[PDB]
């Protein structure tokens, strides 16, 4: 799931209390399709209302579908609310809260989201920009090492548990490490943010086990979000149960942070990544792949798709057959991930290619996803016990109605049913020759 | 009424195992019904082997590289 979906099923009073920040409108606003954007920016400086018909007239009607969306879109994040508009007219006004926190961030006003970060000084034991991509890497090839199982990552209780929680991995007896399922392998082949965002979605999911303010959390993460890198922020002005949270991310990498009581804290890249790098794969028309990666995590990761030939002290050279492909397929994993996987880690230079890759491969996968499918089974009863076709009928109707049909062919008076229906259909079948 | 497992493909599977049906090459004649010129009934009991052979065809005419 994204953002927009979401968003969408959050109550009213959640959504305001969220436009309460700055830092969440403009990434709300962001997060808003092309047309929308130009609406909130030419009703920013608006203090009254304006007819439907008359925001209708701004797009040309060939694209009335995208202005359909966006303002579905926009109703449902409910960033602008109608307003009944003396005579019978239907006026449109955005949310008064979110555009003076909008106006906020651009023009600019009140307090900075931060208290202050001189008061202290500066840092004794500061880090610099590569130290922190290189501890956020450390921390993230950690998490996943202990998603695969490697006894060398060890991470806390209660992170194992929300991977667990999540589906990722399943503990079938306590004491014993859990086995990552199909889903961690999904997890696995998707791209770092979109890992981060999901990770951080199953967190909101599952804070409400913990009594956690939503609105307190996204706030901050969306202020972690636009966080400047290489400089550190004040950890004093927040809760006590935020600092806990703000900890579990200390575990993530997101956040790095010298000691439990130090009042400096500096987001690292992954954390600016959450909003949304070269790529390290070279792929070949020969069905081989040169990876430019030193870390067990992307070897393990490409040789789940792929049969390894070579180890270079700084090279990959691996080939991707149909075996290794359908292993990885019956291992759970789809072809669209592992082509996305590949273009997302594809080096810049066949970045200068019109195709991110060769048509021929991309088909060839595709291809041979389609191998494990060609065969249909469905496990049922079939009735071909029909002596008129009007019998034929009612029955078929009834099934129908019931939902459990699974096959129906009225040529040859044939029909295939689930077992579960079979039962239904067969007490329905009784009673209409005993009433007869 | 019959109870087992419905089997959807192409035509050509399908008279695939019509030829392993006639020529006995599970033992028996297990492909017992036959609704569809795209579809096939058979005993759910032995679905593995159906599948080792279909396997065994594919890959036959597949030169993997490996």
């Amino acid at each position: 799931r994204n953002l927009q979906e979401f968003l969408g099923g959050l109550s009213p009073g959640v959504l305001d209390r969220l436009y309460g920040h700055p830092a969440t409108c403009l990434a709300v606003f962001r997060e808003l399709p092309s047309l929308a954007k130009n609406w909130v920016m030419r009703m920013l400086f608006l203090e009254q209302p304006l007819p439907q018909a008359a925001v209708a007239l701004w797009v040309k009607k060939e694209f009335s579908k995208a202005q359909e969306e966006s303002t579905g879109l926009l109703s449902g994040l409910r960033i602008w609310h109608t307003q009944l508009l003396p005579g019978g007219l239907q006026g449109l006004i955005l949310n008064p809260i979110f555009r003076q926190n909008l106006r906020i961030a651009l023009l600019g006003g009140g307090k900075a989201w931060s208290d202050d970060t001189s008061q202290l000084g500066p840092d004794k034991h500061a880090r610099d920009v590569p130290s922190l991509d290189k501890y956020a890497e450390e921390r993230w090839e950690v998490v996943l090492h202990f998603m695969v199982g490697s006894p060398s990552a060890a991470v806390s209780q209660d992170l194992a548990q929300l991977l667990s929680q999540a589906g990722l991995m399943k503990s079938t007896e306590p004491g014993e490490p859990p086995c990552i399922t199909s889903a961690g392998f999904q997890f696995l082949l998707l791209d770092t943010p979109a890992q981060l965002w999901y990770f951080m979605l199953q967190y909101l999911q599952t804070a409400q086990s913990r009594g956690m303010d939503l609105v307190e959390i996204l706030s901050f993460l969306f202020q972690l979000s636009f966080s400047t890198l290489g400089k550190d922020y004040s950890v004093e002005g927040m809760s006590d149960s935020l600092l806990n949270f703000l900890q579990h991310l200390r575990e993530f990498g997101l956040v790095f942070q010298r000691k439990r009581k130090s009042r400096r804290y500096y987001p690292t890249r992954l954390a600016i990544n959450l909003s949304s790098q070269p790529g390290f794969i070279v792929v070949e028309t020969n069905y081989r792949l040169y990876a430019y990666t030193e870390s067990e995590l992307q070897i393990a990761l490409i040789a789940l798709f792929s049969e390894m030939l070579y180890r270079f002290p700084n090279m990959v050279v691996a080939q991707v057959t149909r075996e290794s492909v359908q292993q990885a397929i019956a291992s759970g994993i789809t072809a669209q991930q592992i082509i996305h996987f590949l273009r997302t880690r594809a080096h810049p230079v066949m970045l200068k290619q019109t195709p991110v890759l060769p048509p021929t491969i991309t088909d060839q996968i595709r291809l041979w996803e389609l191998e494990r499918d060609r065969l249909r089974f469905t496990e049922g009863v079939l009735y071909n016990q029909f002596l008129s076709q009007v019998d034929f009928e009612l029955l078929l109707a009834h099934a129908r109605e019931l939902g459990v049909l699974v096959f129906e062919n009225s040529a040859k008076r044939l029909m295939v049913v689930t077992p579960a229906g079979h039962s239904d259909v067969k007490r329905f079948w009784k009673r209409q020759k005993h009433s007869s | 009424v019959l109870k087992g497992v419905l089997i959807e493909c192409d035509p050509a599977m399908k008279q695939f195992l019509l030829y392993l049906d006639e020529s006995n090459a599970l033992g028996k004649k297990f492909i017992i019904q036959d609704i569809d010129d795209t579809h096939v009934f058979v005993i759910a009991e032995l679905v593995n082997v159906l599948q080792e052979r279909v396997g065994e065809l594919m890959d036959q005419n597949a030169f993997s590289l490996t």
